[PDB]
């Protein structure tokens, strides 16, 4: 009841994840999700990502490889546990095991 | 000189004297009079006095043994529990630490300037130790039973149930022998023990 | 700096012996704690890669079913995005005492909100229900992965703290006290020797 998963993804991923059930309107009635497209500037994405992270009632964040790669420094600038950030594959961007913040914290184990 | 044992008088006298009641400087800087070390002191007279005890009371020895075990166990625990921030204590460890601290505060510390501490008779100490040990024993057994079965009992539920009886036990210190009679104190402690049992049954 | 400060005396020898013994016992204790932490680290970082590859497989299935949903009914994505008022699965914040330290975890919680009915666009209920079930599974599995990686990201700070403490106890505190013990024993031997020479010379004079 406390925290709610977030979603920053293209139309396919966000429709699929919203059909999974997640997504609520907050006090400002902003959406729990964001729409990313080819017609979506970097500044909007970065500002929305920080907006979500500042809304402490979210807790979990879902971002694919590509969106995170676009704002890579803003992704790896975050080292905290409770506001978890997830790196997931995508049909349009299948996972690369060499690219994860958590495995970068674990880099050197092999 | 300096409180140590290297001085020849200390070494010579320690090999002759049947009982030793050494003092600790730090505890005297705490003004925790009487300032006894409680870990180096000894007495080679327990066995001889067991016969005398078993003629009148027959119940002092188990209480003395259990109290000494609690105190020594806490003395072992202290630095170890300090090393880990005093966070990862099992239930038995927590009851041991708290009960030992309370015992040091109340049942091992006095000054005669009050009428209730100038002389603690044998029966008064017997009752004090008896009820304190019964409290510790029943808390430990309450923990153990539900730890084996289900719903591990913490100190919190016992406090929430019977803090009144717990502080009735804490206040046995000040049952003044100058004013209260011997029968008054004995019956008071017995009533508090019966209420200990009944409250713990109510919690069950 | 190099040596503890205390006057050479036999009580000081016993006291520094006690200090060294306490240091050694704390050393051993924190090594055992570090061993437990390293074992926990290894068994939580065992096959997270395999869990994530399984997630890849699951969402391959999900993308295929999404393509099927696009195929049979045509266009409902905008209606899904348009109507978003309240969620259907939330998270119950929790903590996990894997060891002496605590590590955050999370729990999937079925809030139970009713799903939007798709019956107008070619009566696409069965296929949308299939996609709903697929993503219902995906949500729970990714909550499990989220708990795992949250605890894993938390553990490292405690690991580093424990390692630095053990290393300091092994590098700084012990050699200093050992050097002090050498200094105090040799100084006490010197002083007993001076008294001995004094006694020798007085008996020499007493020979007269």
């Amino acid at each position: 009841r406390g925290k709610l998963i977030a979603v920053i993804g293209d139309e396919d991923t966000v429709t699929g994840f919203l059909l999974g059930g997640i997504g609520e309107l907050n006090k400002n009635r902003h959406p729990n999700f964001l729409v990313v497209e080819k017609d979506t500037t970097i500044n909007e994405i970065e500002d929305t990502f920080r907006q979500f992270l500042n809304r402490d009632d979210i807790g979990i964040i879902l971002i694919n490889q590509y969106i995170a790669e676009m704002v890579r420094h803003a992704l790896d600038a975050h080292q905290r546990s409770i506001p978890a950030v997830l790196e997931i594959p995508s049909k349009e961007h299948p996972y690369d095991a060499a690219k994860d913040s958590i495995l970068r914290r674990a880099k050197g184990m092999f | 000189p300096g409180g140590d044992f290297s001085d020849p008088v200390t070494s010579a006298t320690l090999g002759i004297v049947q009982v030793f009641w050494g003092l600790d400087k730090k505890l005297a800087q705490r003004k925790h009079f009487p300032s006894v070390n409680w870990l180096i002191s000894y007495s080679k007279y327990m066995r001889a006095l067991d016969e005398y005890y078993d003629k009148h009371f027959t119940e002092f020895v188990p209480l003395r043994t259990k109290a000494k075990e609690i105190l020594q166990e806490e003395e072992d625990l202290a630095e170890i529990v300090q090393l880990v921030g005093k966070a990862s204590l099992a239930e038995t460890d927590k009851i041991t630490l708290e009960v030992a601290k309370l015992i040091k505060d109340d049942f091992l510390q006095q000054n005669g300037y009050t009428p209730y501490d100038r002389f603690c008779p044998f029966y008064k100490t017997v009752g004090m130790l008896s009820n304190m040990i019964s409290f510790y024993d029943m808390a430990r057994r309450a923990v153990e039973t539900t730890a084996q079965s289900d719903n591990k009992i913490t100190w919190s539920i016992i406090r929430e149930h019977m803090g009144e009886i717990l502080y009735k036990l804490s206040s046995m210190k000040f049952k003044d022998p100058v004013k209260d009679g011997e029968a008054k104190i004995k019956a008071d402690y017995a009533q508090l023990l019966e209420d200990m049992q009944n409250a713990f049954r109510s919690l069950e | 700096k190099d040596r503890i400060e205390i006057f050479p005396s036999r009580m000081a020898q016993t006291i520094m012996k006690a200090r060294l013994k306490g240091a050694q016992t704390g050393r051993n204790l924190l090594k055992k704690k570090s061993d437990a932490l390293t074992l926990r680290f290894r068994q939580i970082l065992k096959k997270i890669i395999e869990t994530k590859m399984l997630m890849g497989e699951v969402m391959r299935e999900a993308a295929f079913s999404l393509a099927e949903a696009k195929f049979t009914a045509g266009d409902f994505s905008t209606t899904v995005i348009q109507n978003v008022n309240k969620a259907q699965v939330k998270i119950r914040a929790k903590k996990d005492n894997v060891a002496g330290v605590t590590l955050p975890v999370f729990e999937h919680y079925h809030e139970g909100t009713d799903s939007y009915e798709l019956t107008g666009l070619a009566r696409g209920g069965e296929q949308l229900a299939k996609l709903k079930r697929n993503y219902a599974k995906a949500v729970e599995l990714l909550v499990e992965l989220a708990s795992l990686q949250t605890s894993f990201v938390t553990l490292d700070e405690a690991i580093k703290i424990t390692n630095r403490r053990v290393n300091a106890i092994e590098h700084v505190i012990i050699p200093r006290i050992e050097r002090t013990l050498a200094y105090i024993i040799t100084e006490l031997d010197e002083r007993e020797r001076e008294e001995f020479y004094r006694l020798k010379k007085i008996q020499e004079k007493k020979k007269i």
